[PDB]
């Protein structure tokens, strides 16, 4: 258990102070942005969604609709990780929108501008 | 995504985000603090320093 | 016994339960009571108690507290850095106070109403009532040059309850009654820009926070609708048909939009919620931002006085400063109570028509 | 660097993306586009890269790739064991292709319709628009004989945006005018067999699906009305009331159904995606076990050329055999998109009514 390591007073390197880690499991949307310091929001009232395209690594070309209350997580000062998304459950289901059959995926943005303004 | 252009009427969620996430790190040299990295950390300092809405929170 | 600092979402309720004048204070001489002003000492935020004289923690709300725990205190804060919290609160408690005493007023004559005068303002449009302008707060903050924020409050109870009730009741009288009141706007934006001032109103500053560097006495701001009752054109029937708030709002009946009314005290606009949501409260018009102003010095002396890992480890990456630029980027989304944007969008009267002025308030069928 | 096989669901997947018409391709010559025809020589199926020399998942879509990577490939897999999967894809791009243009031509056209004529059509039925059949796609390899699937493909972006567009506009001013189409199919088993064949078309023969020896080359079949216009008892009335669509599919704005055609191009019917699912998207009417067949060569390469531990391990239980035999069980859900089993119930006009015959389309009333 290390006593004295555990229990120091001064500044201990991160190598030395680690341990093998264990999985986390979270619901993104119910997280709430002021304790959730790695969530970014696009701000509601924004009321005007726009379409985009985006191509993947092999070529093909997919479109996107960007509108208020979008959530992203900020990838910077997270460290090396990996992330599994599970949608078993849920209905996503509208009058002109039918969920069998469509398809989902992760999007990266790199950009100098801040998400809340885009 | 489709591989067509989506009509902004007929979809109205902001996301999929609604779902279950499971998180897992890819190293054992890095150490995160309330959610940011960080090359060194005081043990004494961390007593008595988390709520458990932080803590539920925490990476 | 070593302490701790608080965290950013505890700040963040504190900033809130201070805004809508909640917030408890314990003071040595006066105990938990807020009634009397008095040095504070320390004050629940988020669930923790918190020294002043420090800004740790030293308990929390699971435990009762009879005294000021002993525990070591750095005594590098002082009244300056936090003053402006105190003074919103104080200023927030005396606002809700005066605007019960005009509901409560307003609802008594209400009920003093003749039923053949309902009958007969309901037949031929008329005045129904009104109350001469200098009765509403004799010897408040917004009406008086004689008192100031340091006075004692005026000591009420169930003080909600009776602005629910009082605000139901004279908001069903209204729609029963097809009246039309001249303090109730569609859009509180439109007093602070988009409306034209008579009656030297043009003069008046709108700071649109309750702070230090103001002035808080002012006149009572109330619709000029004499036009409105002049005009021959205008019947009774286009009154009911548009002049009727109901028309615009809808039934409070069976309604979830808040309504709003005109500055009347230290010229701040309130906003009731709806009654469908589930009760009705009353919330002053105020920013995001400037709500997050007030704990600018704080953050200085916060800076000053505690350590660099004690502040990291606490509030977050960044430090106290980093949280301070997070929650100006992130304040519409947290530091904004649901009701203050769940105005109606569709408007059929509007609420930009006729000038505003210091006068009598007066309700019409 | 050695690699491993793929798995069932992935193998499934691909299959599914190669009759949809859309499988990303690697040649060395041209790289990821498909625009010349090559031999393959990486594949992605089911968000894995897999090497055509091995069949071994050597990448996958999280990475870019400029080459084929270097690794132990033992090269035991010639080019026609998967020849037929490519056939198939540049089959389906060809006929998707030829079918957005006949679309086209009928929108502009009946677009090019004059308002005048349009109400006298309203008023008593006439013929509005009539396309030769020679003019749908002459240079085909459904239509043209020097063409040939190695042919390159035609340069059209946003392919499916625009197909739906005009598909989508097509029927919207069909209902709105209440017109009568001739390249329509309630439900196209029928046109499999269960359909009347005229003179000319009683030579035809239906591979029912996008094979190497079937023959493509072939007319373009349209249903036959002119006795349905000199049909005496026939009226205006009665063609609202009977022969319009919507009578049976619905209203194309609130129809959640799918829409069929007759086999315009390839002897192959086509089922169009309704509204209320979000979009527009054209599928063949390919059964799940044909496009199932296409692998069986595959099966067989793969068992004679890797480890049956190996295949064990991956595939799963039985072996990739047992694999082959699961999905031809589990063949009806598994390779079946949803829309085509999304078809009207009941018909009160019927499918079967009146012949059909290869000549020019037409849209009449």
């Amino acid at each position: 258990a290390e006593p004295e390591i555990i229990a120091s007073l001064a500044p201990v390197p991160a190598p030395v102070f680690a341990i093998p880690p264990k999985p986390a499991d979270y619901n993104v949307r119910t997280l709430r942005i002021d304790e959730a310091t790695w969530l970014r929001m696009i701000p509601k009232s924004m009321n005007t969604p726009f379409q985009i395209q985006v191509t993947d690594n092999t070529g093909t070309n997919w479109h996107l609709n960007l509108r208020g209350g979008t959530r992203v997580v900020n990838l910077d000062q997270i460290a090396p990780m990996r992330f599994v998304l599970d949608l078993g459950g849920k209905s996503y289901k509208e009058t002109s929108w039918d969920p069998n059959g469509k398809k989902v995926g992760f999007i990266v943005f790199q950009s100098k501008i801040p998400f809340e303004l885009w | 995504i489709d591989s067509a252009a989506i009509t902004p009427t007929n979809m109205t969620q902001p996301d999929v985000w609604d779902a279950l996430l499971t998180m897992s790190p890819l190293s054992a040299g890095e150490v995160t603090v309330k959610g940011a990295v960080v090359s060194e950390v005081v043990p004494a300092d961390l007593i008595g320093s988390y709520t458990p809405e932080s803590l539920n929170a925490s990476l | 016994m070593e302490v701790c600092l608080p965290n950013g979402h505890q700040v963040v309720d504190l900033i809130n339960n201070a805004f809508e004048g909640r917030v408890s204070i314990y003071s040595a001489q006066e105990g938990w009571d807020k009634t009397i002003s008095a040095q504070p000492d320390m004050m629940v935020c988020g669930g923790a108690v918190v020294c002043m004289h420090c800004l740790g923690v030293v308990g929390s709300l699971q435990r009762k507290l009879k005294h000021l725990p002993h525990h070591r205190c750095n005594q590098q804060i002082r009244h300056q850095d936090y003053v402006d919290v105190q003074f919103a609160d104080r200023v927030t408690a005396h606002w809700k106070r005066g605007m019960l005493s005009f509901v409560a007023q307003m609802h008594e004559m209400m009920n003093d109403v003749s039923p053949d005068d309902l009958d007969r303002v309901r037949t031929e449009g008329g005045s129904l009532v009104e109350l001469n302008w200098l009765q509403v707060d004799p010897n408040s903050m917004f009406r008086s040059i004689h008192s100031s924020w340091t006075d004692p409050l005026q000591v009420v109870d169930d003080l909600d309850t009776k602005l629910d009730q009082y605000w139901t009741a004279l908001n069903l009288m209204i729609d029963s009654s097809d009246l039309i009141p001249n303090f109730m706007m569609r859009d509180p934006s439109h007093a602070f820009n988009g409306v034209k001032l008579g009656g030297d109103a043009r003069q008046t500053q709108f700071s649109r926070t309750f702070d230090s560097r103001s002035s808080l006495e002012w006149g009572v701001m109330v619709y000029d609708y004499s036009e409105l009752e002049h005009d021959p054109s205008k019947g009774r029937a286009y009154r009911k048909e548009l002049v009727t708030p109901a028309r615009d709002f809808g039934h409070f009946g069976l309604s979830h939009y808040s309504r709003a009314t005109t500055p009347i005290l230290g010229k701040m606009p309130a906003v009731f919620s709806g009654m469908l949501t589930g009760n009705c409260k009353m919330y002053p018009f105020i920013k995001g931002t400037a709500k997050l102003k007030t704990v600018r010095k704080l953050v200085e002396a916060v800076n000053h006085a505690w350590g660099v890992e004690k502040i990291r480890y606490a509030l977050g990456p960044g430090g106290m400063t980093g949280w301070y630029n997070r929650t100006m980027q992130q304040a519409p989304i947290v530091l904004t109570p649901a009701a203050l944007t769940m105005f109606p969008d569709t408007i059929k009267f509007g609420d930009l028509n006729y000038p505003v002025m210091i006068g009598d308030p007066m309700i019409l069928g």
